[PDB]
């Protein structure tokens, strides 16, 4: 028996059987996490130019 | 494509006020100074 993070496709289905699916997923989109963190003392002075 | 298809911050793009209002301190200034230097002449 196999028990892993598998996915079920047709193929895989046409050689031997899967069971019902005890977690459902889809395909992700992974990117970065951009962290901007909001100045303290500079950030008054922000909009022109010092 | 290769050519495709904000915030802006002010830097110097108004200090074009500066070389000639701030000229025209030291212009009335001056001929100021010359009309009072005149009249006590």
């Amino acid at each position: 028996i196999a028990i892993a993070p598998l996915t079920i496709t047709l193929v895989r289905e046409e050689v031997i059987d899967f069971s019902k699916p005890f977690m459902s997923l889809g395909i992700s989109i992974m990117i970065k996490k951009p962290q901007k963190s909001k100045p303290g003392v500079f950030s008054f002075l922000d909009p022109l130019a010092y | 494509g290769e050519c495709g298809s904000t915030s802006a911050l002010s830097l110097s793009n108004v200090a074009g006020v500066f070389y000639i209002l701030v000229g025209g301190l030291g212009l009335a200034m001056l001929v100021a100074l010359i009309e009072f230097c005149y009249k006590s002449r």
